[PDB]
């Protein structure tokens, strides 16, 4: 048995792999080269066991049981995280109030394209009051990590 | 993922790098290669500029934009890097002119030094003889030493420097031409890096113009320089022409660097000389001249002489130690350079566009009409060699097997750095629509080693 069914959401621009994220964390395979699909993989958190089920997009019944929301974004592209504005706004219309959001800055290997200021982006979490953090699915840095903390703090 | 195995890989080189975001439509690849860019050294990469550049104007926007970044941080790190990219961004355009726009927006005293340079073979379009042409330019050049030293420097030179000094005496008009060249020695000042350091100091018989070793011409010069005391000091030469196209010579350069390496690695005794190319612009540039050689043309002139009558005079008898080593380098240049005017089709081959050096190579110069663009072995140069029986002609003749083989095993480098040129050029050399047929078919990949042998034979053949 697994105690839990956590369902959380990868939303964002298109381009920035959160379903490559996806891969990584599940399937532990990342692929350089390019409807909707989720993946669960199940994880022991405080001594339970809980399968977290990632959703992924390429519109309600996205959001519905939702538990916690992704919200990902391209360091690389400063226009990704402009959009999470409107990536809210998507969530405050659609998403369960409860749900917690994570910021997620990916593509973290790409240090010489950063376009995305790292302690910039960390304030915007706190404005927002949401937890932040950078990741990177093709050296799988902090990937673990994301979800492992989003799983965690939904309780 | 075997691609990301790849690109980890030690495999992955600047070369390789450069193919890939040539070809993938992958913007996740495309933006993966824009950051191994950094991880790159610094002179690798730099080879390799005029085809990134390149690809920036004439291709898909989201092939530039992943080169943009490397460039600007290049830009922002190096004056001189800045420079060349402003250069080249500005001859090749006919999209980047916005960025070019921002790296002249500290680079005015050097385009103040270029475009006088320029302007001063622009007005030796009148005076009609040689010597005329010459007259001006000393006095001409006499002027520029008025506000000297500045932050100026040679491109062309290998390593930092401030210009210090132009004797002004020393300069000399190549031709005739309406539009012709000229040849001017420039003192300079060396030192660690030239982004750091200021401006040198100022400080104000001989100046007598003659033809001989560069060696001696660097004696003569400093003595009579105010800092010809400085060990810090180095004299440079360089050939400022302000109405010639040099964009094809440009690229001709790397396809000769290329061949170069090539022989080297696959240890094949070949010899050829690329000389550093400088593009202004369309219209002008300048070139880093090979001294001590002179055109065949010249040198037959000037002593009235057979090539092999040059060489028994000058180095010594058949049987001196110092011909054999004369007549060894004339060979091997002789034999690298056919390979060279081969596989890039090169035309107008005449002694005037063949330098001969004081050790005995052979240099070709003027790489117009090679390829596409269009309006040989003589007797004098087989005498050299022995005649066509002589031990040291099949020594030739096998060089060339040795030297296209080798050349065949690593093809993929060379087409690479045509192919690459040709996207978005009106340049001549591109004017069929497959002209890298040809070139990739000059190579003969499937020839056997055998059937390779028959195909150089009947060449040389066809050479006389
Ligand atoms: C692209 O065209 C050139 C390519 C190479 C050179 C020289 S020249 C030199 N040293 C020399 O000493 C000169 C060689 C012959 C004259 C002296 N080293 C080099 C590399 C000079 C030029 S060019 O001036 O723009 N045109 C030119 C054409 C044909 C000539 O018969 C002389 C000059
Ligand atoms: N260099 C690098 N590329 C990445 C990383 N994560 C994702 N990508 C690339 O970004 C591209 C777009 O990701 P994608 O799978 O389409 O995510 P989606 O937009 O949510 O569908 C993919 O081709 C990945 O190779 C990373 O951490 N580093």
């Amino acid at each position: 048995e697994y105690d839990y069914l956590f369902k959380v959401v990868l939303i964002g621009d298109s381009g920035v792999g959160k379903s490559n994220l996806l891969s990584r964390f599940t399937r532990n395979e990342f692929n350089l080269e390019s409807g909707v699909e989720f993946a669960t993989r199940s994880i022991q958190v405080d001594g339970k066991t809980i399968k977290a089920q990632i959703w992924d997009t390429a519109t309600s019944a996205y959001y519905r049981g939702a538990v916690g929301a992704l919200l990902v974004y391209d360091i690389a592209k400063h226009l990704t995280y402009e959009n999470v504005e409107r990536w809210l706004k998507e969530l405050r219309d659609h998403a369960d109030s409860n749900i917690v959001i994570m910021l997620v800055g990916n593509k973290s290997d790409l240090r010489h394209l950063r376009a995305v200021p790292t302690d910039e982006a960390r304030a915007f979490a706190e404005k927002n009051g949401l937890s932040f953090i950078e990741t990177s699915a093709l050296d799988s840095t902090n990937v673990e990590a994301a979800f492992q903390t989003i799983l965690t703090e939904i309780y | 993922s075997w691609l990301l195995r790849l690109f980890e890989s030690k495999l992955f080189d600047i070369s390789m790098a450069i193919s890939y975001l040539y070809n993938s439509k992958e913007p996740g690849v495309q933006a993966y290669i824009g950051n191994r860019l950094f991880c790159f050294r610094n002179e690798d990469v730099d080879f390799y500029l005029p085809q990134l550049l390149n690809m920036y104007i004439h291709m898909d926007e989201d092939v530039g934009d992943a080169i943009k970044p490397y460039i600007v941080h290049r830009c922002r790190q190096s004056i001189n890097f800045s420079l060349q990219c402003a250069l080249l961004l500005g001859a090749y355009s006919s999209r980047g002119t916005k960025l070019r726009k921002l790296i002249l927006s500290r680079l005015a005293p050097e385009r103040e030094f270029i475009k006088s340079l320029m302007a001063i073979g622009k007005r030796l379009a009148t005076l009609p003889t040689k010597e005329q042409k010459t007259q001006r330019l000393i006095s001409e050049l006499s002027l520029l030493n008025h506000k000297l030293p500045a932050r100026v420097w040679l491109p062309t030179a290998g390593f930092d420097h401030h210009v210090v000094r132009v004797p002004h005496t020393q300069a000399v008009v190549l031709n005739s031409k309406d539009k012709a060249p000229y040849l001017i020695y420039v003192e300079v000042l060396e030192c660690e890096n030239f982004d750091t350091t200021s401006v040198p100091a100022r400080i104000p018989p001989s100046a007598v113009a003659l033809k001989e070793p560069w060696q001696e011409k660097v004696r003569r010069i400093r003595e009579g320089s105010p800092y010809g005391h400085l060990p810090n000091w180095r004299l440079l030469s360089v050939i400022v022409k302000c109405g010639d196209d040099l964009r094809q010579e440009l690229l001709a350069f790397q396809v000769l660097k290329q061949l170069q390496s090539i022989w080297e690695q696959e240890r094949v005794p070949l010899w050829i000389k690329p000389y550093k190319i400088l593009v202004i612009s369309a219209d002008s540039g300048m070139i880093e001249p090979v001294v001590n050689a002179v055109s065949i043309h010249q040198v037959k002139k000037q002593s009235q002489l057979s090539l092999l009558d040059y060489f028994l005079q000058e180095h010594g008898s058949y049987t001196t130690e110092a011909f054999l080593s004369a007549q060894r380098n004339f060979v091997q240049s002789c034999a690298g350079y056919c390979l060279v005017c081969y596989l890039l089709q090169v035309k107008d081959r005449h002694n005037g566009n063949i330098l001969l050096d004081a050790e005995g190579h052979i240099i070709h110069i003027d790489f117009g009409f090679i390829l596409s663009s269009s309006p040989k072995l003589t007797t004098e140069f087989v005498d050299v060699m022995g005649g066509l029986d002589g031990d040291m002609f099949n020594y030739y003749k096998m060089l060339m097997l040795q030297g296209l083989i080798a050349a065949r095993k690593h093809m993929d480098k060379v087409v690479q750095i045509v192919e690459i040129m040709q996207q978005g050029s009106q340049l001549p050399c591109f004017h069929g629509s497959s002209t890298i047929r040809n070139l990739k078919e000059r190579f003969h990949m499937s020839m056997t080693e055998e059937q390779l042998q028959l195909l150089v034979e009947q060449m040389v053949d066809g050479s006389m």
